[PDB]
């Protein structure tokens, strides 16, 4: 199903600052590709969002309550799962 | 082309102290022989035992290994053994050797007896590395408890294990004959505390009542083992194997091999075989010699890109070989990954 | 059935702030029209509201939560697929 | 009648997983030209020594009269071995003719075709498309013949046998665990192997496709599992097994002689584990040949067995009907209606 | 009126790379003549097959019947000679058009399909084979709806390249020794996903109709006894497989390529205009090997329907608005390039 | 009609024959395949594939009679 160097799904875009639900059942633990071990979402880690055929890279800029929407937060205030991924560049053909 | 060992040895102590993370490990017959009780080694290794049974037995044993050096490399204790075997399957075999059978029956009994009285040494004191282990493996409460795979015929993890009482369970059931269990092999439904160990090569405890052909565990007898390594009788062995591919299928699954050669065929391709199925699998093989010497690990790591190979001089990573940058390494030795796993426990 | 060209219906006017759901079964990823390949609802993309005989313009302002009315998300917190449309011009007979 | 109309009921019931054992007990009841189309085990063995047998009488000495499978292992055995031939002649060139004389005989005396519309067979596929039951029924033979699947393509019946494809028909395996196959599709295992598998030189592939001259895979016993579950002999055991753990109800067999160690100690080992599970295994012969039947009736309680002179029922011995292949259409064509 | 290939090639690599919408094929007589074995291609076309029919087979009485199709319509091909000597042989007293009786025409028939039969048995090169990197291809993303393929063709290359991968697919017919054709299953349609669908449209070599019983079964190529038909007129397979063809069409958001098709075809390019305007959401994307000049047919069936993009050589046709490229151009129509760019997104 | 009854086996039919029962040499083959057929004729009744015997519906009229009675 879900292969590897997998965090979760957009829910919200504004632009140029995306915020991304994470998806995996509380797994930060050093989770491992390719004969390495990265970390899941931090501070000044890069991502990747694939858009059909090119992905567009961020950097993840603030992590916890803070990426959580503006009402989301009245509802339910306390799950705090979501980031906020801010668009750098893409890689063309 | 260049891979530095403390980022490594980070990694390796970043991975082992999860709990989330079920673990595993392999205890081949290469930690015996890192340990000293003599000025011999405690436990002589494959060729070890090669040499001694070759010293000590004549004409008809050069003679089988002219038969199978015919068209096979330098021997092993297996390879004899399962030659034998296959020599005892047919009825009429006497002839191949000349010898008109009913001998053979006798030399194969004569090097189980000394092979069981070799490998009966008893553990020295608490200082030994099994120890350290055991203690490691108590030390914290994990949620999902760490099983032991072993293909040593000796009982040093048993009496390791057991000078620090600890949890245990090796799939024998009772007090006077164990009858060896396969139901509560397969629920698996145990309390999370209890610890698995399995000897997928056999122990030398184990006899084989014959009668009712039912197997037990439980005090050795005199010349009656199954020491067997795989044999074909009409079974443990792939019961176990069939437990060590489910495990390898788990959901981030840890396994760490130490003192292996890699030289056996079915252990390769069940653990190839677990790899390509799930690919959040994880081995870290660990050697203690050059890299060059183990030609079917260098083609697994080729192949399998989640397999860590890390010799003394060059280590594979992710089907790129390379080497250490500036022997390193010693965390290949059976010692040095003990001292290394009880200074990580506290 | 519905025709080509279809993304949604309105679900909340709030003078020129329409909210929008979008009615698309899955695979929101180029709906081809026309031969040409044109992307389902996008920050910067427009939508057409036809009345009868007039074409509404307008362009989207936000995708996502944010664009969630008031109580949808107290009645469910994990149902993200509305889009918030601002009106702009209008087209003639 | 009293034991027929029980199960009559439980056939008629819904929800029913049902499975058959076709062994050699079967080919022989077709009688072609006043003779038995497919001779049974000791008439393959006479037909093979017509056409060395200086190591059958040895394996005599240590082993009651022997049938062909022991001759075929024997013989593989021997090949096993570099330089072999010294227990009987040497030469190494007479195990290997041998070998090849026994499978091209053994082929051209088995692929014989089936007979008109009077077969049983046909009666057995009639039965099976007349049941659209949510649980497929899955059929097991132990035979080399092709008649049982060319009955079931003569009446328009679909069945599946682990290989897809064409003239190169590979052997896929995941799609056997995956399980995910049309309701009305039944399942068809071959125990022993067919005479139209080929192993492959290069690599082991055991494809199932034209009739190879001379090539063929009978008795399935020396691979050393080489390339692990590639052997199509341990998937469908597997698949027995596996079907037998399933809460079923109904297991039918007809044809078996219980000459098999390893199929009765699955049997033994399925039944004890699985209560729910009833077997009803028949027997054309008197109840006293079979002792190895007899042994496992008394170690277990949900065998039931059937016999022409007496029947077990609940390991206890009974006193005094369709043993024969004949019997047992008749009987399931008359249910149908 | 300027068409630029870098977005047009874009399009169709976000298109192959979702999973979601379904897919097909269309591989006609044109992919096979792009690989060469020895100097001469490998299998020829239906033209080539005409050459050899013509200079292989007095000489004037067989190429009379030759001169009889050419005088209704132009340069007949081998389809249009199978179906006029299977007419004659629909009628027993028919032979005193050319003065020929039984077995001038019968015996006739036998020989062109064994020639024929023969000719196009034919093994697979080695591994670098374009079909093998489409089977690669399809093992690539695990899709939710599996990858239907249809073919024109009389060969088994497909069939080897699929089963060389252990690629499970179902092309109709199921058993194991007689393989008897199956018409519930097809329609009920109740198919594992990871299983592949392999329609032939003009059946193979390894068709045989045994009758007596009156069956069509698969099995065993044999000598001289074939299915060859493009349509044929007996007492059927073809019209399953059309409607198979038609119902995919009708999914939603279903997209079909077609690679070595001359449109010359009059029932397929008819049930594709049927099966576009019914449903707006499908596509074809038609993809060809020559100048645009030499497909009439294709260009009126794009000017009457929108949603179908040609793309020939030298120019395209998308819209409903022909077009020229701006810098002949766009490679892909070849088979080894398609192929090539197929394994490129691959990976 | 033989495809049908092979796939539908709850189904029955009730063909009849204005004749003997030999001039129907198909109708008899038909019989004896499927079951689910049944044929009767002036002869004899063949009722599950089994020829029967007798110890009037062949008329048309005589049907149309019937189907009136049937009704009132």
């Amino acid at each position: 199903t879900e292969a590897s160097t997998y965090i979760g799904t957009v829910q919200d875009v504004n632009g140029a600052n995306i915020r991304v639900v994470l998806d995996i059942n509380t797994i930060s633990s050093l989770k491992f590709v390719d004969g390495q071990g990265y970390r899941i979402g931090q501070i000044g880690s890069f991502v990747r969002i694939p858009i059909g055929y090119i992905n567009l890279f961020g950097i993840v800029s603030q992590v916890g309550a803070g990426a959580v929407p503006d009402k989301l937060l009245e509802v339910e205030p306390y799950g705090h799962r979501w980031i906020s991924v801010q668009l750098v560049g893409e890689e063309g053909i | 082309s260049y891979y530095d060992t403390t980022q490594q040895l980070s990694l390796l102590k970043h991975v082992l102290s999860e709990d989330k993370r079920p673990i595993a490990f392999i205890i081949a017959a290469g930690c015996p022989v890192s340990i000293r009780h003599n000025d011999a080694p405690l436990i002589p290794d494959v060729a070890g035992l090669t040499r001694k049974i070759s010293d000590s037995f004549d004409s008809l044993l050069m003679k089988i290994i002219q038969n199978l050096k015919t068209t096979i490399p330098n021997p092993t204790i297996e390879d004899i053994l399962s030659y034998i075997r296959l020599l005892q399957q047919i009825p009429m075999s006497g002839k191949i050797h000349d010898v008109e059978n009913s001998v053979i029956n006798a030399l194969e009994e004569s090097i189980c007896e000394l092979i069981e009285e070799e490998v009966n040494v008893d553990l020295p004191g608490n200082a030994t590395p099994y120890h350290k282990i055991a203690a490691w493996i108590n030390s914290i409460n994990r949620e999902h408890q760490v099983e032991i795979f072993t293909t040593n015929y000796d009982l040093l993890m048993e009496q390791a294990l057991e000078e620090l009482n600890v949890p245990y369970f090796d799939g024998f059931v009772g007090s006077k004959r164990a009858f060896f269990d396969i139901r509560t092999i397969e629920e698996n439904k145990l309390p999370s505390r209890w610890s698995k160990l399995w000897k997928l090569h056999g122990s030398i405890n184990w006899q084989l009542d014959k009668q009712t052909q039912t197997i037990w565990r439980g005090t050795p007898s005199k010349g009656c083992s199954l020491i067997h390594p795989s044999h074909l009788k009409y079974m443990p062995y792939l019961v176990m194997m069939d437990q060590l591919k489910l495990f390898l299928n788990q959901p981030s699954a840890i396994l760490i091999t130490c003192g292996y050669s890699y030289k056996d065929q079915h252990i390769n391709e069940v653990l190839s075989q677990g790899l390509q199925t799930n690919p959040n699998a994880l081995i870290y093989g660990l050697q203690y010699d050059v890299l060059e010497n183990y030609q079917e690990a260098k083609d697994m790591a080729l192949k399998r890109s989640n397999l860590i190979l890390l010799a003394k001089d060059r280590a594979i990573i992710g089907k790129k070989e390379g080497e250490w940058k500036p022997l390193f390494f010693k965390l290949g030795d059976f010692q040095h990954l003990a001292s290394f796993l009880e200074e990580i426990s506290q």
